[PDB]
RNA sequence: UGAAAUAGAACCUGAAACCGUGUGCGUACAAGCAGUAGGAGCCUCAAUUUAUUGGGGUGACUGCGUACCUUUUGUAUAAU
RNA sequence: GGCUCAAACUAGGAGCCGAAGCUGCGGAUUUGAAACUUGUUUUCAAGUGGUAGGGGAGCGUUGUGUAAGCCUGUGAAGGU
């Protein structure tokens, strides 16, 4: 290894993970892909 | 004095050591451009219209300098659908030096 | 030259002040004093006291003549509000505030 | 090259003097509102008043066709409930004559602040004779 | 790793209070008021940007009606007699003459003219 | 006194809302989401041989133009 | 507003206006295509309204290493 500095983890290898519900431009605001009114969109939802 | 010339999908009456800016050239800077299809050459009292082309006259230019306009935002939004969008402009533009109006 | 003197924290309301302050803006010192002294507002008493501080500073740490004096710049501002309780009918309480005015006036030639 | 307004402290406002008599009440106030509002002059900027003043004589002998003369009704209210008046083109022309063309030109103006300014140049006067002879306007045959 | 946001957020305000100069009231004073008004008008400046090019063309048709009419034929006639003589001048030049040289727009009538 | 006192004790820094004072321009015949696109005039700085540009403030007058969020088939909505 | 051999209607004809459609000019970008070939370069073709939603690429913030570094009273952070 050269040094501390110049350690890349080599393209592909890592992602960013998602984050819901920050703002318009993220792709995610407001419901964050859970869509509108429902049982699937509530804070303890699943699919049984 | 003055000349009508196209540059640029636009049209210009120009007059001689006038400084105008048109869309972006691909000419060096300090380069001179002749431009040889005027529209129309009014020397004075003499009008010359071409249809289309003043044949004959002519108008040299000098590019002085290639740059970017004025930032211009361009904002969209859709009211209550969760939608913005905004986002930079910069037009580039030559600064032409007429030269002279070859009659 | 430019002499201060400020009334910080009169105990009455900076909007009841500014009523007073802008009859004696501009004035020469003696006209204001007329009519400081012969306001019927309560306003008027501390621009009095901070226009008479005012001239005292001129005439005696700046050295200059009282009677070419003029009331150069006066500007009242909020100071700080006491807060109290003031009981209403049917158990309920409204805040009051208790505003104060800081006073600053400026004298010269 | 720009285009360029025509800078109100340079425009010239000509007079020109106009006989209403037995023309078309809206042939002529089209044409009256052209040149008011400046429409004949190449530095015409809708922003400017570039317009002329037009001084109409004759105002009372303006002409309508068909039964308009008894037929064309003037409502008005006046503010007040059922406070609904007409008066009729003939009992109008009787007893206000330069209101029927004032009507017919403000109808044509524009609506703001310039249109308000540009009315103010329209003189109009009932019979041969108008004030205006320190002007000298010009006979305009429109 | 706490992060406190009012750094960011007192720039981010700024920037938009700051693009909200020289409006009335609250819309200058309140991010909450600015923030819609910077984006109304981004959105009629975006608008108007179309129709700014719709206004300036009705303004040099309506100056070369104008000067056609001072002498001869009216706008209509006087573009179908340049579209018959393939003149190519474009109506922005074409006011710009009626405007500031009456010779030059005469001599361009008088070309149209000749054509029909 | 102190390096500093708009470090003076409610005392480091001292934002915003909110309230003043001063200067410049506009505003008392004109109807509406208060902006935007143009645009006269005035004021002010810098170059320039001297009103000609450029930067800054203001904005007469003209066109266009019924906030945002949510929820909806659909909202300027007098729906939240 | 106003309009009556219309500025109405019927039947033709010729001009013109008219949109963010199309063309012109300049620029960005997605995908695919011939190559010094990983944006190394020049182009070409077709695209680029968008809610729910799916996919892609980034910005900034706090902290750790890099860092006993580098910057900083010849003025850091913060504020304007």
């Amino acid at each position: 290894g050269l040094r501390l500095n110049e350690l890349s983890p080599g393209v592909g290898a890592k992602k960013t993970a998602q984050r819901r519900g920050r703002g318009i431009g993220s792709g995610l605001g407001k419901t964050g892909g859970r869509g509108v009114k429902g049982q699937k969109s509530r804070s303890g939802s699943s699919i049984r | 004095m003055y000349a009508v010339i196209k540059t640029g999908g636009k049209q210009h009456r120009v007059v001689v050591d006038e400084l105008l800016k048109v869309e972006l050239l691909k000419a060096e800077q300090g380069e001179t451009i002749t431009f040889n299809d005027v529209l129309m050459v009014v020397d004075g009292e003499t009008v010359k219209i071409g249809q289309p082309v003043v044949d004959g006259a002519s108008v040299e230019v000098e590019v002085i300098e290639h740059g970017r306009g004025e930032k211009i935002r361009i904002v969209k939004h859709n009211r209550r659908k969760h939608y913005h969008k905004e986002q930079g402009h910069r037009q580039w533009y030559t600064l032409l030096k007429i030269k002279a109006i070859n009659a | 030259m430019e002499v201060t003197a400020k009334l910080r924290g009169a105990a009455i309301s900076a909007q009841k002040v500014r009523l007073v302050a802008d009859e004696v803006r501009g004035k020469s010192i003696e006209r204001a004093l007329d009519i400081l002294t012969y306001s019927n507002k309560k306003g008027a008493v501390f621009v009095k006291k901070c226009l008479n501080s005012a001239i005292a500073n001129a005439e005696h740490n700046h050295g200059l003549d009282i009677d070419g004096l003029k009331v150069a710049t006066i500007y009242v501002d909020e100071g700080i509000t006491l807060k109290r309780i003031l009981p209403r009918a049917k158990g309920r309480a409204d805040r009051i505030s208790k505003r104060t005015c800081h006073i600053t006036i400026k004298v010269g030639e | 090259m720009k285009t360029l307004s025509a800078k109100p402290a340079e425009v010239t406002h000509d007079w020109f003097v106009v006989d209403a008599d037995g023309k078309t009440l809206g042939r002529l106030a089209t044409q009256i509102a052209s040149r008011l509002r400046g429409k004949h002059k190449t530095n015409y900027t809708p922003h400017v008043d570039t317009g002329d003043f037009i001084v109409v004589i004759n105002a009372e002998k303006i002409a309508v066709t068909g039964k308009k003369a008894q037929d064309k009704k003037y409502y008005r209210h006046s503010g007040y409930p059922g406070g609904i008046k007409e008066t009729n083109f003939t009992k109008l022309i009787a007893h206000k004559p330069e209101d029927v063309l004032h009507k017919a030109v403000k109808g044509m103006l524009p609506k703001g602040p310039l249109g308000y300014a540009m009315i103010k140049k329209l003189k109009l006067y009932a019979g041969t004779d108008h004030p205006h002879e320190a002007q000298q306007p010009k006979e305009l045959d429109i | 790793a706490r992060v406190k946001r009012g750094v960011q957020a007192n720039r981010r305000h700024k920037k938009i209070l700051k693009r909200a100069k020289g409006y009335y009231g609250a819309r200058s004073r309140v991010y909450r008021v600015a923030v819609q008004a910077v984006t109304k008008a981004g959105q009629y400046a975006y608008r108007d940007r179309r129709n700014k090019k719709r206004t300036f063309r009705r303004l040099w048709i309506a100056r070369i009606n104008a000067g056609a009419r001072l002498n001869g034929l009216s706008y209509s006639r006087f573009i179908n007699g340049m579209k018959k003589a393939n003149i190519t001048i474009d109506r922005r030049v074409l006011a710009d003459i009626a405007m500031h040289d009456a010779a030059t727009f005469g001599a361009l009538v008088e070309k149209a003219k000749a054509e029909l």
